[PDB]
């Protein structure tokens, strides 16, 4: 609905097509929080 | 080629993850994320608005 | 030579040089330090055109071709690349140069209609294709721009070539004038670029205050907690250099203020009415008014800009390297106002002397005669 950068558009191209589904991905503001923590002397990664 | 770049960026946005890591940052690591050193306090040029 | 280089740099360039110099010696500006959230929003430009390609099926292979087009779209709305040049960008042999025309037209047909069209006649011609709507005058109209007959309208020379009937064709050309040539470029919130004023000028009631200066002027304070007085002589030598610096800086502002007073006084005629028609003051003429050397006044004149009620000016443009303009002034003045009391010849010469334009009582008469208007005969 809101947060995701790509998911909103890839969803919009669906709603009009008539296929109600989602390709969620990850919220963008979490990707922001990662950089904001990364601005300190702290490192935060994504494993596995 | 150009399709491979254009969509490669799109379909590899589907790259996934798990298990958020946390640690302390080393000077070599902190320099790893650096694309350059910010020397000058100025923001934008003001003669031209190119930064 | 530290003072001479100090004066004539750009006000922005000077403070940049001092900032480096300020780091090297312990002097401090006013820091506004008293020791005890959103500037952003989204906008869409070509991003709007990209909304098209996601929803409209091109399949996968053609969508990348359409995405390659939107980059080439200028702010004006036309392609910079050649139709064969985007063909080079895709780097594929399956484009055929025919398929690119197939997709290029389809993105042209999404609003703004006419967009992303080479040569502007496309834009006008491909404007018309969707615009056709079966009617009314376009059939003759589509002929003019398509046939290369677009030499016109340079000017009835078309009639010889077009053979349509004369005056009715203007009801086509009139319909041609209703097409937007280049959608959709629209105003963003850019102020746009504003030139920070050096100096300032305006008129308080019945007077002219050139007092200036904008907040460009750096305010430097040489006092710090290092007032303590090889080591100690370094701080005395640097403090000595810094006390000379503030003095030389204060003199720059003192000179700008003075030079500004004398360049506005000499040129006021231009300043008071309109633009140009400036009496060509010379650097030496202003150099004679005040002790300053011509080398120093040329330097300070170089890059220090000036704000005026009409326009902003480099102060170098004030320099340079008659009857008609005054006539229009006479006409404008006498035609203006005069609701009951006509403006006497004496009053005109008074008004023009007040504003700085020098004309004799007799020359105003001859100028008014050449204008063909009799003085003061007209009244209530």
């Amino acid at each position: 609905k809101s947060d995701d950068v790509n998911g909103r558009t890839k969803m919009y191209k669906n709603i009009v097509d008539g296929n109600h589904q989602m390709e969620p991905g990850m919220p963008e503001s979490f990707n922001v929080l990662l950089k904001e923590i990364r601005s300190l002397g702290i490192n935060i990664e994504l494993e596995d | 080629m150009k399709d491979l770049l254009k969509f490669l960026k799109a379909q590899t946005k589907t790259e996934e993850f798990d298990a958020i890591k946390i640690a302390l940052a080393s000077p070599d690591m902190i320099r790893s994320w650096s694309f350059g050193e910010v020397k000058k306090p100025e923001t934008i040029n003001y003669r031209t608005f190119k930064p | 030579q530290q003072a001479i280089r100090l004066l004539q740099l750009s006000t922005l360039e000077l403070q940049q040089e001092l900032q480096q110099a300020l780091e090297s010696n312990p002097l401090l500006e006013q820091t506004d330090l008293h020791d005890e959230y959103q500037g952003e929003t989204t906008q869409t430009l070509q991003d709007y055109l990209m909304w098209q390609v996601e929803l409209t099926p091109f399949t996968d292979t053609d969508r990348a071709i359409a995405t390659s087009i939107v980059d080439a779209v200028d702010d004006t709305g036309y392609l910079t690349i050649q139709i064969e040049d985007i063909v080079d960008s895709i780097g594929d042999d399956e484009i055929g140069l025919e398929e690119v025309e197939a997709v290029l037209k389809r993105i042209q047909r999404f609003d703004p209609v006419g967009v992303a069209a080479k040569d502007l006649r496309d834009c006008l011609l491909i404007q018309l294709s969707q615009f056709a709507k079966e009617t009314p005058w376009l059939e003759e109209a589509r002929l003019i721009i398509s046939d290369h007959l677009d030499l016109l309208a340079n000017h009835r020379t078309l009639m010889r070539v077009t053979r349509l009937k004369e005056e009715v064709l203007k009801e086509a050309v009139n319909l041609i004038q209703s097409l937007d040539p280049r959608p959709g470029q629209s105003i963003h919130t850019s102020e746009p670029e504003y030139v920070i004023p050096d100096v300032l000028v305006r008129k308080v009631s019945g007077r002219w205050t050139v007092e200036l200066n904008a907040d460009s002027i750096p305010r430097l304070k040489i006092n710090q907690q290092y007032a303590a007085m090889a080591d100690g002589q370094f701080i005395r030598s640097n403090l000595q250099e810094a006390r000379w610096l503030i003095k030389s800086l204060e003199s720059r502002n003192d000179t700008l203020l003075r030079v500004s007073r004398c360049i506005v006084e000499q040129q006021q005629a231009f300043f008071e009415q309109g633009e140009e028609y400036m009496k060509p003051m010379v650097l030496a003429d202003i150099a004679q008014a005040v002790e300053m050397h011509e080398s120093t006044i040329s330097r300070v004149t170089t890059q220090k800009y000036l704000h005026s009620p009409r326009g902003i000016f480099e102060l170098k443009y004030f320099f340079s390297s008659s009857s008609t303009a005054i006539r229009a002034l006479v006409k404008k003045l006498i035609a203006a106002e005069n609701p009951a009391k006509p403006l006497s010849d004496s009053k005109l010469t008074s008004m023009l002397s007040e504003q700085g334009i020098m004309v004799a009582r007799r020359t105003v008469a001859k100028y008014r005669e050449s204008l063909s208007i009799p003085p003061s005969n007209q009244r209530k």
